[PDB]
RNA sequence: CAAGCUUGAGUCUCGUAGAGGGGGGUAGAAUUCCAGGUGUAGCGGUGAAAUGCGUAGAGAUCUGGAGGAAUACCGGUGGCGAAGGCGGCCCCCUGGACGAAGACUGACGCUCAGGUGCGAAAGCGUGGGGAGCAAACAGGAUUAGAUACCCUGGUAGUCCACGCCGUAAACGAUGUCGACUUGGAGGUUGUGCCCUUGAGGCGUGGCUUCCGGAGCUAACGCGUUAAGUCGACCGCCUGGGGA
């Protein structure tokens, strides 16, 4: 996905400590920065339909993880949607 | 940061122009935080098959640890210069510092 | 074969 | 996947009974104890033990005749795709009353022979043939 | 671990006509055999081993 | 509904393998064209011949250059990918798969009618490109006729960009996922320990082929990768022809 400095910092941004890495809100941010990383790639590489499968995997993976926090605790849901720029 | 092994061979009629190209390319690398690991001059070397109607090509082997700034410019100035007839770069696994088997026998 | 398939459409009698 | 764990339990019993296995192991639960303890009290199996509390592992001791299968066949009847329920007088028998039908009611897991004195009905679990 | 520079190893793994000997004859491991193939293809560009016995 | 728990399903790190895709360069044979040199009566092609080429010097050989497309050997029931498929090397961007040690979220899952995208080749639109191969066609044999076969040529197309077309014997002729049930011969890919006493001994996951027991099956065969015993869900068939 990214390097070590980009991965470990965002875990420290949204996690309570360095060990808070398996939570769902971190997993949204790992996919949010990755899709934002691949914005300029697929614009130049529209004939790369095989890497688009990896892109559509992560869009579908982020949608399923947003559905878990929304159905359980909407207070943490309303924080992260505007903090990363979701809901369009 | 990537670890590159850069192989470039020099036209044999300009074999004295080789130490000029060694230290001009090095100053652009080390200024942008680029390390260096191996710099071995081999002299003339017999070819397995002729290339560009020539024989006895000059061989210089390199190892450059540097970011992706040098990978844009250095391969273009190889194609811009007529002295370098073959240019070849490759990505390695680690920063390595070890003499070639050409130097260990010669 | 599945009972849940027959919820959508039963067996078509000729 | 493992969505019907009772049907997964019946799969692990029927295989090792036919393949001459001495003992089998399986992940435990509350309902799997409430079925194997009834089969222990109905002469089909021998003994069961529990192992582990954070990963409950159930074990069953097999039973043979001369190296022959005691439980010849067992049939899952109700399932998560189709639920089966009967009343106190519509309780089906297995082999005209030879085999037992495991029916769980509000008074615990019992047989249809034991449901006559109880007078209840509910969910059919398996035909112990 | 394997490398293209030691041509004395590569001379034992080729023919007189520059053909790459497969792992059936030499009996080497299949992990190195893919690596020895690309190591010759590095050396084939650098004019260290001949292509054919024609030239 | 409420509070949970961790084996399901996920997240991080350290790693390893690979023709995974896209983009940009680059190499050397071979084919054909063209230039030059030496050189002479046939070259070419088939079962046999002819059309065709060549004394303006063919063919053959050597030097030099141009363009085009494909990547010998490696290379193998070998690897990768959801599949069709994917193969010179190198760089850049990027995808999934798998293993080890733990840490962490706490069922976040499975499945899918409409919908959505990919999807061999032929062919279609616009603009390039052009060696070789090659529908239609030209010509010569064959023949009763040759329309086909065979041979000498040859356009569309094969190539690239930009779209559209969405069908195949698109086949493992087996939809996906999970749980279990004796085993071998191997391959590939790792990892843990061991007089390291050798690239070995002992284990142990991922992937894959051939045998084969019980069991199943109409037979063929399948047989821990099931077509064995079961669950979750979906598609599809109802005599042949019409179609
Ligand atoms: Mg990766
Ligand atoms: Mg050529
Ligand atoms: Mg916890
Ligand atoms: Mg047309
Ligand atoms: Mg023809
Ligand atoms: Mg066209
Ligand atoms: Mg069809
Ligand atoms: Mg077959
Ligand atoms: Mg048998
Ligand atoms: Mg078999
Ligand atoms: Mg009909």
């Amino acid at each position: 996905s990214l390097s070590t400095e980009a991965t470990a910092k965002i875990v420290s941004e949204f996690g309570r400590d360095a060990n808070d890495t398996g939570s769902t809100e971190v997993q949204v941010a790992l996919l949010t920065a990755q899709i934002n990383h691949l914005q300029g790639h697929f614009a130049e590489h529209k004939k790369d339909h095989h890497s688009r499968r990896g892109l559509l995997r992560m869009v579908s993976q982020r949608r399923k993880l947003l559905d878990y926090l929304k159905r359980k605790d909407v207070a943490r849901y309303t924080q992260l949607i505007e903090r990363l720029g979701l809901r369009r | 940061m990537r670890h590159y092994e850069i192989v470039f061979m020099v036209h044999p009629d300009q074999s004295e122009q080789v130490p000029g190209m060694i230290e001009r390319y090095t100053a652009a690398i080390t200024g942008a935080e680029g390390k260096i690991h191996r710099l071995e001059d081999w002299g003339r070397r017999q070819l397995a098959y002729p290339i560009n109607k020539l024989h006895k090509a000059h061989y210089v082997l390199m190892n450059v640890e540097a970011p992706q700034e040098v990978i844009d410019e250095l391969e273009t100035t190889f194609r811009f210069n007529d002295a370098v007839i073959r240019s070849m770069v490759m990505r390695t696994k680690h920063a390595v510092t070890e003499a070639s088997p050409m130097v260990k026998a010669k | 074969a599945t009972v849940n398939q027959l919820v959508r459409k039963p067996r078509a009698r000729k | 996947s493992m969505q019907d764990p009772i049907a997964d339990m019946l799969t692990r019993i029927r295989n090792g009974q036919a393949a001459n296995k001495a003992a089998v192991t399986m992940p435990s639960s509350k309902l799997k104890v409430a079925i194997a303890n009834v089969l222990k009290e109905e002469g089909f199996i021998e003994d069961f033990k529990v192992e582990g509390d954070t990963k409950p592992e159930l074990e069953l001791t097999l039973k043979y005749f001369q190296g022959k299968a005691v439980v010849e066949s067992i049939q899952r009847v109700s399932r998560p795709g189709l639920r089966i329920y009967k009343r106190k007088d519509e309780l089906p028998k297995v082999m005209a009353g030879l085999g037992i039908a495991v029916v769980s009611t509000s008074k615990g897991v019992m047989t249809d022979r034991a449901a006559r004195q109880a007078g209840l009905g509910g969910e059919i679990i398996c035909y112990v043939a | 671990e394997i490398d293209y520079k030691d041509i004395a190893t590569l001379k034992n793994y080729i023919t007189e006509s520059g053909k790459i000997v497969p792992s059936r004859i030499t009996g080497t491991r299949a992990k190195y055999q893919r690596q020895l193939a690309r190591a010759i293809k590095r050396a084939r560009y650098l004019s260290l081993l001949p292509y054919t016995d024609r030239h």
